[PDB]
């Protein structure tokens, strides 16, 4: 039972995302290329095309 | 019947077909031999030797598999060995005379 | 999968700024690949006959067997006929074909399964010929497996 | 062609690889040939204890 | 038949010909520029028994241009040149920013082609009596 | 009939060597690839 796992939007995580750079760099310092925590994966994987 | 601790040998040489280093070797030794006329340039960036260390990494991982116990390798899905083999007191006995 | 994403043949592609010439050379590189695929999938299928090849009950018709490789993105491009991907029976017709001499070699393996018995069955090279031509290479192999399937009683019951 | 051209420098790059990678799978063969024996001796020693 | 140890080996993109059975090689300077751009095309983890190859330029994506920044990029380059292209040695690094709005920094690499042979060179003939290290 | 003895007890098929589960050569494997081409 204990092997299934819950799945969600992103919108929580980037909320946390946002307050760490604020506090790290500030306001002005892009969201971009940071690191989410108790992630396995994405749900699909998106190509470059 | 008690649990043994568990670590991993640290000599790991066997000159054969689970041994990657010596796999490497043995490609590029044979690259020469053959071809050295026209390829020459076994660097690190060049294309050729790239597939060599990827086929060298396939034929571990099936060399590997070969290893497996044959307990398991002719396994059925439902367990026993019907169609492999006859059991001892199937084929052990015999008719009283 | 084992090749990095500059080279252009995994699963998220090529970006298409690098323009047509670049994703024809991957399609190129992915072409002459499977000519080392298609041999290694080849070594894991065996394995997977093991069961049949030794079998009490009934062995397979083929000792060599081939796997369709469809992990690869454009296979359905690739091959002249993707019908023989939709089936490993037919594609290992097709790629090994006449190479598996298929009688001799389901006769080697008959033999040493009866060998393991103390049993022999050399006669029946020459007597069925006496019944039948050319049909004489099927119907003995027919017999082969029958007789190993029914040995329990056969060499008890004296 | 195999005889003409072992050791001698002279063959294209993209057969000198897949030759190559053909003599390696040598080692492959040798320990994928004993599996009959390994068959032959599970049956007698651990099903049949003898 | 001089430069002879800068070595011939497959073209990157490696295309292949149907006028003859052949797969394009390259020599010399042009084999030169070609590991260039597969250097810095890699990650440091993607290759398999390789375990540190390629660059780690993508940390600076996100980020503004400065000095410090600048100084940062240089030594990048610098260093994944020492490791892996035994042929050259950098000339200069110029480092500008080109578009007031769109996101691009411009990197231009000049660099220096070696007349003699390199330690870590591993080209065939010549590598079994001069390649110490 | 002359019966038995010690030098007629020799199975020739049943050590495990009289089969080969794979027998291809690099001749084989090329004409392989003569016929995928």
């Amino acid at each position: 039972i204990n092997s299934h796992k819950v799945t969600l939007p992103p919108s929580s995580s980037m909320a946390g995302a946002y307050a760490r750079v604020d506090n790290d760099r500030g306001v002005w310092k892009s969201p971009a290329n940071i690191g989410l925590n108790y992630v396995s994966k994405p749900s699909v994987t998106v190509s470059h095309e | 019947t008690l649990n043994k601790h568990i670590s991993i040998p640290k000599d790991m040489s066997s000159k054969d077909d689970l041994d990657f280093h010596f796999l490497r070797e043995e490609g590029i030794r044979y690259i020469k031999e053959l071809g050295s006329n026209f390829w020459t340039d076994y660097n690190t960036h060049d294309p050729g030797i790239t597939m060599l260390e990827v086929l060298c990494y396939a034929i571990s991982d099936l060399g590997n598999r070969i290893n497996i116990p044959i307990e398991d390798l002719i396994a059925n899905e439902e367990g026993g060995v019907k169609g492999q083999f006859y059991k001892v007191q199937e084929i052990l006995p015999s008719a009283p005379t | 999968h084992e090749f990095p994403e500059t080279y252009g043949i995994s699963d998220i592609g090529l970006p298409p700024k690098l323009g047509v010439k670049r994703a024809v050379l991957a399609r190129q590189l992915k072409g002459y690949l499977l000519f080392f695929d298609q041999i290694l999938a080849s070594y894991f299928e065996h394995l997977s006959k093991i069961k049949s090849l030794l079998s009490l009950d009934q062995g397979p018709s083929f000792t060599y067997f081939t796997q369709a490789i469809k992990d690869i993105k454009d296979v359905e491009e690739l091959f002249k006929d993707p019908t023989l991907l939709e089936n490993d029976e037919e594609l290992t017709k097709s790629l090994i074909g006449k190479l598996d001499d298929t009688i001799e070699r389901r006769n080697q393996l008959m033999d040493h399964l009866i060998a393991r018995f103390a049993e022999n069955f050399s006669s029946y090279a020459f007597l069925m010929k006496f019944l039948y031509g050319e049909s004489t290479d099927e119907i003995v192999l027919q017999d082969k497996q029958s007789f190993l399937r029914e040995y329990k009683e056969i060499s008890r019951e004296r | 062609f195999l005889a003409a051209y072992d050791q001698s420098g002279k063959l294209t790059p993209h057969l000198t690889l897949f030759v190559s990678f053909l003599k390696l799978l040598e080692t492959s063969k040798k320990r994928f040939n004993q599996l009959t024996k390994r068959h032959l001796d599970f049956y007698y020693q651990e099903i049949l204890h003898l | 038949k001089s430069k002879d140890f800068l070595g011939t080996g497959w073209g990157f993109p490696p295309e292949f010909e149907t006028s003859i059975g052949q797969v394009k090689t390259t020599s010399g300077v042009e084999d030169i520029q070609k590991s260039l751009e597969i250097l810095f095309s890699t990650k440091i983890g993607e290759r398999i028994m390789q375990p540190t190859y390629g660059c780690n330029l993508d940390e600076l994506l996100f980020s503004p241009i400065n000095r410090t920044l600048k100084t940062y990029v240089i030594e990048l380059i610098k260093n994944a040149i020492l490791y892996h292209e035994p042929r050259i040695d950098p000339e200069k690094i110029d480092i500008t920013q080109g578009n007031e709005i769109e996101g691009e920094l411009l990197i231009h690499l000049q660099y220096i082609v070696r007349a003699t042979n390199s330690r870590k060179n591993m080209v065939y003939p010549f590598y079994l009596e001069e390649g110490t290290n | 009939r002359d019966g038995t003895g010690r030098r007629d007890l020799l199975d020739p098929k049943l050590a495990p060597e009289s089969v080969q589960l794979q027998d291809f050569e690099l001749s084989d494997w090329l004409i392989f690839a003569l016929n995928f081409a």
